[PDB]
């Protein structure tokens, strides 16, 4: 059955000009934005175990003295927290004949890298906006699993978590976040292990000699295709995220964008102090809407924005609060409801 | 010829009953490959066929690994057993349009068979007298 | 204040602000230096009249394009505003007085 | 977070009923791992579980391949089925001393589980929240 | 080695009958020791044994002062008698997870023990032999 | 305890950090509402009056 | 174009996917045009020789 693992002579004929040559210029028509990965900072772990985060927990808080009495000393206490790096690669499998009747080797090597790229660049974002290796074992922690819970009431200080996400009242299958995230030291940042190099790594393996398991050594040849990094959100006060938020809404006048994202900044408990690079990211549906209640035209009962001619129209979305809002592609119109911490 | 293995229905199956096709090439997006650039096929009969009366040989195509529903795109219709013989292709000579996500053959027989095989599958150029 | 309802935007900030600062009635004829204490809810609800996009209920501050983003807080007519964590949540509610 | 197909005592391993693990550990000569630098484990539970009772999470090792003499390392006594959520680690963060030869995990549960998995294992760096 | 008297479950208690340890550790806040830095302990016996059958030296944690709520971190197993003699390490060389408020060293023996002494704490080091 | 960090100034430090944040979260925090009727150990707030 | 997605779906970028349909169904009904004109954009196409 099958027909979908090794490039099948279907696919070769599929990828070459009427003339009998090998297409330079492929359509990708799925390609994907996500500046995530490029303004990210990232360094090596360059330690133990892994990358360590210490966390304060407790204040040796003064106590009233009286005269003539014996304070007792305090003792300040403090909680540590270590996070891993993941590591993924993907492999090219394509017959050594299939190369050579195509007349071309170099354009079809150039073709399927420049895919196996994009392929990469979309699963490592989806992974960083989605890493739940709760049920994972691999696939390091992103960002949602460790924020897929938010605090109703209660949220005064960033006691849990669950105080850095805003309900929105969202319900059914179209939910979707916003994520503003913190570069920098202590902020936040990417992490790849020790050894290993930044980015992906590509090594052209050559003609490989495949031996089957009943005695076949059909020649074959490959591409290796090498990415590995790691995240640590030193503190959920640098990072606040929206839930629940109906995209059923969004696109009428039912919820407004920059209410919710005001009542983001003021959770975002660390931009009263400079700790590195800020960023604000969407999924181009919010940027959409954002364009829509900030450069209104006949909009719903709202929208004190009052416009000049040869502004009618909308300039762009281009910074949030002097926060620049880089859009990403990764991020998904589907979410599953993010529950409420009782 | 120089047809391969992957993409190919049938090697040198039987189907003396009314069978279907073993290997099912299964496609996770719709292609529909048949646009543009052709694909050729073939389901040329390559043994001959004895006591068989009829081989509706469709092209099935469905939804599903197993065809609960399934579209014919090509169909031989009911061949007598007189043209059965080594060489006697069931299709069109191109990949036909239509193809949604599943192809499996199937070998409607009216009766069975004591002998006959095929080798429908994909083809990188036919061969012509 | 009602966090709860100051969030709403039913119970009106600026005009209470006005209220207080007409009540003391001692800065208008000088004295020592005056400073403005809120927690995060207080704050924001007055960034939020500020500048409106869905404060809805009427207003009358009107925005221009490149402007809805929506500045700090820094002053209240001469009264730098100070943040101060101290001021809860919640707290007794000074029962009726009278 | 890294892993590792040979230092893995299982990867997902259903636990529906008193099972044992799978990918049972050799180390050439006896000796102790426990011993000297640390080495992470992780006993992570995935597919969370509906139906159990108790999950006995021992972590017997054996002198000889076939567990006829076992020596308990750990254990994390009648965890409940509440709980034992995605992330809900079971035993010791590294490996404890009186590594004989080999090692391996029981899982002895009070009852039938519906769901439940697990994936024991050496890991190259554990992830703390 | 260093071995921080203010953090010391038992400084050679005697075993005899089932008990808890001498010191309850109170670590302020409900921190958890385990993630983080490798914080290593030895609930290790001092001196032999007797003709009790077994020791079972467990580890609870609670959040309450006394530990009216039972929640187990880790646990020896029921070491058997003969092997119980001095330098002989009993349970997690590290600290388990989820070590709540309070940490206490349940010692549960099987039947009596004439004798027997273990001192339980954390260290700076360890030997090792 | 405080030799054996190799560093003997950081730790002190930490510590000393630790404590001033406390001491002033504690006045900070009676400061407004340090009411001597309901303990009469720390000086009159703001909000008791 | 002549066909668009009603309930659209965020980025399965489809040909019913790039068509925004508001009211019409009249005879009044006209559309409006968004062509990138470049080289692997779309281009007009003059037969060989």
């Amino acid at each position: 059955t099958l027909g979908n693992t090794y490039l099948t002579l279907a696919d070769v004929q599929k990828q070459k000009d009427g003339k009998g040559n090998v297409t330079s210029e492929i359509i990708e028509m799925l390609a994907e934005t996500n500046p995530i990965l490029e303004d990210m900072v990232v360094m090596e772990c360059n330690d133990g175990t892994g990358h360590l985060t210490t966390i304060r927990t407790g204040l040796p808080q003064a106590t009233w003295r009286r005269l003539y009495e014996g304070v007792q000393p305090a003792k300040s206490t403090t909680r540590q927290i270590k996070d891993s790096t993941g590591t993924l690669e993907a492999w090219s499998e394509v017959d050594e004949k299939l190369v050579k009747l195509s007349k071309d080797k170099q354009q079809l090597m150039l073709n399927e890298a420049a895919a196996f790229l994009e392929g990469m660049n979309q699963t490592m974002a989806s992974t960083l906006f989605y890493g739940n290796t709760a049920t994972d074992a691999v696939k390091f922690m992103g960002l949602a699993p460790r924020f897929n819970a938010y605090r109703a009431a209660r949220n005064l200080k960033p006691v849990d978590t669950a105080d850095q996400v805003i309900d929105a009242g969202g319900t059914g299958s179209d939910l979707t976040s916003i994520w503003m995230v913190v570069w920098g030291d202590r902020t936040a940042h990417g992490l790849y292990p020790e050894g290993t190099s930044a980015g992906l790594q590509r090594e052209y393996l050559g003609a490989e000699t495949k031996e089957l398991g009943d005695g076949g050594v059909y020649r074959v040849v490959r591409e290796k295709f090498e990415w590995d990094l790691g995240l640590t959100v030193r503190d959920f006060r640098y990072v606040v995220r929206i839930a629940n938020i109906d995209v059923s809404d969004l696109q009428a006048g039912t919820i407004d964008i920059y209410a919710l994202l005001r009542k983001a900044y003021y959770r975002l408990e660390n931009r009263v102090i400079t700790g590195g690079r800020a960023a604000l990211y969407c999924n181009a549906d919010v940027t959409e809407a954002m364009d829509a209640a900030a450069t209104p035209t006949s909009s719903t009962t709202a929208s004190y924005v009052r416009l000049t001619p040869m502004q009618v129209d909308g300039k762009e979305v281009m910074m949030y609060r002097g926060i620049p809002v880089r859009e990403c592609d990764a991020i998904l119109s589907t979410e599953t409801a993010v529950p409420s911490v009782a | 010829m120089i047809m391969d293995k992957e993409n190919t229905f049938s090697y040198k199956q039987a189907i003396t009953g009314t069978a279907v096709s073993t290997n099912v090439i299964d496609l996770g997006v719709s292609r529909d490959i048949g646009k543009g650039v052709p694909v050729p096929i073939i389901i040329q009969v390559v043994e001959d066929f004895a006591d068989a009366t009829s081989l509706t040989a469709t092209l099935q195509t469905s939804e599903t690994e197993n065809f609960s529903s399934a579209t014919t795109l090509a169909t031989s219709g009911a061949v007598p057993v007189a043209d059965l013989t080594a060489g006697k292709q069931l299709a069109v000579q191109y990949m036909p349009l239509g193809t949604q996500r599943y192809l499996r053959v199937n070998y409607t027989v009216s009766g069975t068979a004591t002998a006959g095989a095929v080798t429908a599958g994909v083809v990188m150029s036919h061969q012509q007298n």
